[PDB]
């Protein structure tokens, strides 16, 4: 009921809906999601401006380019074998950056794309950090405890 | 490429800065 693909997919999907400013009822986002949307967006804003020039030099023209780019970037970022909550937060930030570029550059505009982004984001998080996340208290006893308002 | 490296390296540094920054046990 946490640490599972479904839960992580819902987190990744919530963050994209927030970035894109589309409403998703279902009785509202979890406390975890609310805390994450806040801190991830804070990182996205800073990373966007610092990485501005570099990003102008890539055209995210499709979901496949987004996936490949995401995988290549995430692989280099985590190649040192280190994992922590700060780093996991940046995965969402970069997810947000990607969807924005895709909204502006996607050749065949698809209104479900953010569902497929959320998918491979959760896929990467699952396969590469799932065990670490578990051993560190999961989302509600790890991430939330660390990042919630004091 | 240097763009995926430039991206990954910057995300990593931000990630680590945000991490040690948060709680400070």
């Amino acid at each position: 009921t946490d640490c599972e693909f479904g839960y992580i997919y819902r987190l990744a999907q919530d963050y994209l809906q927030c970035v894109l400013q589309i409403p998703q009822p279902g009785s509202g986002p979890s406390k975890t999601s609310r805390v994450l949307q806040n801190v991830a967006f804070s990182v996205q804003k800073e990373v966007e401006k610092n990485l501005k020039s570099c990003l102008d030099n890539v055209n995210v023209v499709s979901v496949d380019t987004a996936r490949t780019l995401f995988n290549q970037v995430m692989e280099k970022e985590f190649e040192d074998g280190i994992i922590n909550w700060g780093r996991i937060v940046t995965i969402f930030a970069f997810e947000g950056i990607l969807i924005k570029k895709l909204l502006r550059q996607q050749i065949a505009p698809d209104v479900d794309t953010y569902k497929e982004i959320s998918y491979f984001v959760a896929e990467f998080i699952m396969n590469n950090t799932g065990e670490w996340i578990r051993q560190n208290g999961g989302w509600e006893n790890g991430f939330v405890k660390k990042f919630e308002p004091k | 490429a240097e763009l995926e490296v430039e991206c990954a390296t910057q995300l990593r540094r931000f990630g680590d800065k945000l991490n040690f920054r948060q709680k400070l046990l």
